[PDB]
DNA sequence: CCGGCACTGGAACAGGATGTATATATCTGACACGTGCCTGGAGACTAGGGAGTAATCCCCTTGGCGGTTAAAACGCGGGGGACAGCGCGTACGTGCGTTTAAGCGGTGCTAGAGCTGTCTACGACCAATTGAGCGGCCTCGGCACCGGGATTCTCCAGGGGATCGGGC
DNA sequence: GCCCGATCCCCTGGAGAATCCCGGTGCCGAGGCCGCTCAATTGGTCGTAGACAGCTCTAGCACCGCTTAAACGCACGTACGCGCTGTCCCCCGCGTTTTAACCGCCAAGGGGATTACTCCCTAGTCTCCAGGCACGTGTCAGATATATACATCCTGTTCCAGTGCCGG
């Protein structure tokens, strides 16, 4: 009531349930950028990478920076600070340790990949029943990444009408996932939130109940 | 004196036919120059072109009909249409006699 | 007899298509007065060529068109082309 | 020789020569033989697209109040038809000058 | 479900640029592309046969002609301090050229 | 001790105007021609040494040139209206030049 | 002597009567080094045709059939002088 | 000394002195206009004569439009009203009657064909015996219009510096002449003037002694 | 024929048919009589231009780990040599594609 | 029936194992390669044509195929094919 | 307070959930290799003409000098055009769901392209005869300038005729 | 009261004008003739290219059914044309002074263009013999595709070790 929500499976990679998988590419469909080995920022980020401008992901084994390059952050997981917390206004929160310039990203959004079939059925099972399940993400036609049984320190998080953050999907591997980032720079030991924009079938529940000059708003106005 | 060798061109020709379009006009001897020119230019774009007509079909003749076609490749649209007609009028009032 | 006649198939070249070739040669962004546009500027190209392949088929006294026809009437025009034969 | 000798431009009704055109085409690296009628065949388009131009070219020196052809009235001739136009594109007149052509936008208005 | 942000406008279009000129295939229809020459034929003579392959020679100088020819239309466009290209800079391309 | 009146003077772009009308229809060369026969000695200085010219060979070259500039300068007026413009740059004549397949 | 700085003998203001007789208006202040490069390529491209025509013939002497010839090899034919 | 000025000598052409004379062109020399057989005013005012606005005359020989044609105003001496009237700030000045449509001009300046070192002689003649010149307009280098001895009504003129009359070039049958042209548009019953720039090598005399805003200047500056 | 029949191309250390080329030009309509040395100055020049444009196609092909020759890499060739371009200026290659290129006003800032 | 047809296949991969020993081609390039020989084999033949004629001859002969590839060829491709046809000529000659 | 006895868990066990390599099912299409033969290239002469080499002639390219006038060079003012910054609103791009032809395998059929054999009319070749076309020397004669009187018109010239301050 | 002697608006003897027009005069560039020599017409003879009739067999056109990727509307938010205003600098129109292109002569010699003579390089025929082309046998390109014990990492559990509580 008071502390650390109750126990919740951690998973690290996004496993599968349904009938779709991952699709492993060879190296012979996968873009390669135009960049020379130079100094410290090589396919970096104050750099013209033009697979990082397309929001792509560069793969060792063709990047010519071989092993020096920056543009390696999905399947390494160099996860920064702001572990979970408790906040008062809303359930737990996050608070940071150290101030993150803008051009960085959080923790990446792991799950189930549910299908749509299964995200009705389960949404329509916690309805009957008052469950009231608010863990999804559409990322494409028939496939769904369910953050309820499972997770990370990601799924803690909370809606704001003036965000610092946003969910913006790469094409890593030619597979597409979905990574939180930061909009601009912010202090030290304050909430990291995120705007996302609700689709509801049915009626809109609550009010953004955040304190600021447009957080009065609703879930799901627009 | 050594009376230098001749040297043939087009310019009595040209001046026959001037004398039924214009029966009174005259013509500058720089203004001959440019219609020698102009005769020998399209003779040579024609005989050419009928050149390659009969090889593409394993010909060794040059007839009245690779002519006709020639003409059809060269010249434009409306250009086209009475110059076949002057040919193939010539050619029947050729071979009656 | 089996004489089908054809009419209105210019509008067979789709938009998608025109973005495609535009998308090929480097291009961001396209108004939209362009398809109408790029249908005449192809109407008339095809015409220049069919007209002299015809030409070089009936002197041969023939029915069916070959592909040293097309070859010949396009390299007539400097537009020579590798591949087909010759 | 027996009768009495006529020339082939008598024969078709032509003023250009017939027998120096087979010449030419005889001697000239074109083929192995030639027929009987392509002399009389290419004469004959010879003299007209000739006399084509000569009509335009006296017509032009007409409306300049002048009795004689010169370089510019045959550059006139030409560049007014879009068929000769056509023919001759890529060709140079010696001493022939331009057609006068201002554009629209640079004339002064008030 | 909560969806996530759509992509920016000019993304989706650099990302196409650059994997159609990577690829070699054929850009129209087979069949749409055949019968629009079997009808501009009919105005010369009736009653023809194409071979297979005369109508797979056509199509490569048509695609040839126009890829090469937008490449021109992108530089008025530059020139005049835009980004689209609209139908008035084709016709500059084709007069300059020496067509129209 | 008296003052001489003077009229007023021509608007930019009328003496200019005259001059377009006057040169579009005539006829002559329009460079001199002892400056251009001596560009001419020099540049084939550099194929072959010591050659001569005939008097008629230099005259045709002087025909060509101009044909070439006064139509490359018709190419690249349009390309300054295009854009917008009165005056002709520099970037004209290369854009000119790229479309027409030189540069 | 070897002759050198001739490309300045084509002033500027005959750069002027050849820009009037195309049609133009009003001139900027580049444009005359500009002018003079373009005509300096165009010149060589024909000299050593009309050289190399010369030499196969075993002559001195650059005639005016040599510079028709190295013309039309380029799609630039000329009427008029033979 | 209260009636009109002191006689002067009524002529309508230029006569020469020196030895240059007009130079009699021929009809092959003389430009054409672009103008067809029209409504009511070809060649007129209104429209676009590519003679007229770059300041041309035509000659009825050559122009295609005939006779119909309202450019030849050189030539036919159609002057305006506006007799003379004594002046009371200057000697004698002139007056208008009717009023004059903005774009229409008024009599010729004309006089004698002097040149530059019989001026010279002129000028120090008038210095030396008390003359001081003031009837003097320069064409073209060593040909000049004086009208002392010759000249019409538009001799009797002055000077302003807010006027409303011009005076520009225009040829005509190639030679060159000089009309005045109105400025503004003036209502009937007033003084008009037209401004004239002096070119001198001695000393100022004056200053312009009328009454407007920038009626004051000076003789020889602005 | 006494002594033992030895080609013409092999005395001057060729590879193309000089026996070939001979015939091709005496029956094509080009002059009245052909030389001696024509066919053997003619045959060189032909087998020199062929043996420079497989040698970049090589090179471009091992560039992408593979082993045969296709149409493609042939316009990789001939659209990145400076003397090529000049001499294979209006021809076009069935199946070649174009040259990556993307202008510099048209990349995000 | 089904005569012959004449090409340049057997020497075009007896050209290409001197300079790249492992290395194959398909059909679609060696009729590119095809069409490049006959292309340029007639470019070079019908100037020689025209020089011999402009000068009042009647034989093609090497020094008018020398003249004619310092015209076609740009640059150093010109340089290194006379070089390459005069050690042809000079060693057939001396056998 | 010591021992009995019930109460309880970090961590590994058993059987299982699940991730990576390995032994068959069976197709699989196109470049690189043998083998016979039939036509085209090589060898050995002979015959006639095209190109090479040496003299001779005269045309036309190069070089120098003097005088005159038109074009090129240089410095000033001034007004008009190129260029940057704002602001508003229309039209092109991205995403989602329903509707429509293109593509891929068969099956049946005949129109016309490609090759073989026979045979008549047409173009190359050669000798003899004559007139159409090119070069050189001459007229004739309608064009640009000088006169040149003298022409329909206007003009410098002072003159006559209606009109007054006193004159009579 | 009538009019004297001078007085300023009409008026024309030569003049002057440019030049409407009516004749000489010196002009180069198109037109015109009279030899003359070589290229086009007339008349047979000969042999190969092309016209015409048959016949075999590929390949172009038409029809039918099924699955699914591509084309078609429609809604919404925002980035990009397009017009308007203000500043300043650079190109155009004018006068003076300086320089070199043009035009007319004269002079010397290099090299282009014929003409005769001779020799060797190429076309044309017969023999003869091996290279290149069409068809047939062979080895992978090693892809792509399923089953299958069990390779280390996540976990329900059952006897075992600490542990606190009830009791004698
Ligand atoms: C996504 S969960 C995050 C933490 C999680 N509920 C927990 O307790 O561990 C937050 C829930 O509270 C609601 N919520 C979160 N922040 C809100 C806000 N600022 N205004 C209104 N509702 C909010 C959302 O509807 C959502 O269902
Ligand atoms: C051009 S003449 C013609 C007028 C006549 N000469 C007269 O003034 O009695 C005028 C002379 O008066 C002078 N003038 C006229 N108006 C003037 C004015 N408004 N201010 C100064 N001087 C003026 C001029 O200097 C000139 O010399
Ligand atoms: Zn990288
Ligand atoms: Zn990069
Ligand atoms: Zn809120
Ligand atoms: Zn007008
Ligand atoms: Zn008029
Ligand atoms: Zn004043």
């Amino acid at each position: 009531n008071s502390r650390k929500p109750p126990p919740y499976k951690h998973i690290k990679a996004n496993k599968v349930i349904g009938k779709v998988q991952i699709q492993v590419a060879d190296l012979s469909e996968i873009p390669r950028c135009n960049c020379k080995p130079a100094d410290e920022n090589p396919c970096g980020l104050e750099s013209e990478c033009l697979n990082r401008m397309l929001q792509y992901e560069c793969h060792p084994q063709v990047c010519p920076a071989g092993d020096r390059c920056q543009n390696q952050c999905f399947t390494k997981r160099l996860y920064p600070d702001a572990e979970i917390i408790k906040t008062e206004r809303r359930g737990w929160g996050l608070r940071t340790k150290r101030s993150i310039k803008k051009g960085e990203f959080v923790n990446e959004y792991v799950g189930e990949l549910i299908d749509k079939e299964e995200c009705r059925l389960r949404i329509k099972r916690a309805h009957e029943n008052s469950v009231t399940n608010f863990y999804m993400l559409t990322v494409t036609k028939d496939r769904i990444i369910d953050a309820g049984p499972k997770g990370n320190y990601s799924r803690f998080m909370n809606h704001s009408c003036n965000p610092n953050c946003e969910a913006q999907k790469w094409t890593v591997n030619g597979d597409v996932r979905v990574g939180l980032f930061a909009l601009c720079d912010i202090p030290a030991g304050m909430e990291l939130t995120f705007n996302y924009n609700l689709d509801c079938l049915g009626n809109g529940r609550t009010e953004c109940h955040c304190g600021a000059d447009n957080c009065s708003g609703f879930l799901g106005v627009r | 004196k050594r009376r230098k060798t001749r040297k043939e061109s087009y310019a009595i020709y040209v001046y026959k036919v001037l004398k039924q379009v214009h029966p009174d006009t005259g013509i500058s001897s720089k203004a001959m120059s440019i219609m020698n020119s102009f005769v020998n230019d399209v003779f040579e774009r024609i005989a050419g072109e009928a050149s390659r007509l009969a090889h593409y079909n394993k010909r060794s003749t040059i007839t009245s009909r690779e002519i006709q076609t020639a003409v059809r490749l060269l010249l434009p649209g409306e250009l086209a249409k009475h110059a076949v007609s002057e040919g193939t009028k010539a050619v029947t009032k050729y071979t009656s006699a | 007899r089996h004489r089908k006649v054809l009419r209105d198939n210019i509008q067979g070249i789709t938009k998608p298509a025109i973005r495609r070739l535009a998308r090929r040669g480097g291009v961001k962004r396209i108004s939209g007065l362009i398809y109408e546009e790029t249908r005449g500027v192809l109407k008339v190209f095809l015409e220049n060529v069919i007209r002299d392949a015809v030409t070089y088929t009936e002197h041969a006294k023939r029915k069916t068109v070959t592909a040293m026809d097309v070859v010949y009437a396009l390299k007539r025009q400097g537009r020579t082309l590798y591949g087909f034969g010759g | 020789t027996r009768a009495k000798a006529k020339t082939r431009s008598s024969r078709a009704g032509l003023q250009f020569p017939v027998g120096r055109v087979h010449r030419l085409l005889r001697k000239g690296n074109y083929a192995e033989r030639v027929g009987a009628g392509a002399p009389v065949y290419l004469a004959a388009v010879l003299e007209y697209l000739t006399a084509e131009i000569l009509e335009l070219a006296g017509n032009a020196a007409r409306d300049n109040k002048k009795t004689r052809i010169i370089p510019r009235h045959l550059q006139l001739a030409v560049r007014n038809d879009e068929e000769l136009n056509k023919l001759l594109g890529r060709v140079t007149i010696a001493q022939g000058g331009v057609l006068p052509n201002i554009q629209s936008v640079l004339l002064p208005k008030k | 479900v909560l969806k996530p942000h759509r992509y920016r406008p000019g993304t989706v279009a650099l990302r196409e640029i650059r994997r159609y000129q990577k690829s070699t295939e054929l850009l129209i229809r087979k069949l749409p592309f055949q019968r629009l020459v079997r009808e501009i034929a009919q105005d010369f003579k009736t009653d023809l046969r194409f071979q297979s392959s005369a109508v797979l020679a056509l199509q490569e100088a048509s695609e040839a002609y126009l890829v090469g020819l937008f490449e021109d239309t992108n530089l008025c466009g530059i020139h005049a301090k835009r980004v689209t290209i609209l139908p008035k800079d084709i016709q500059l391309a084709r007069r300059i050229r020496g067509e129209r």
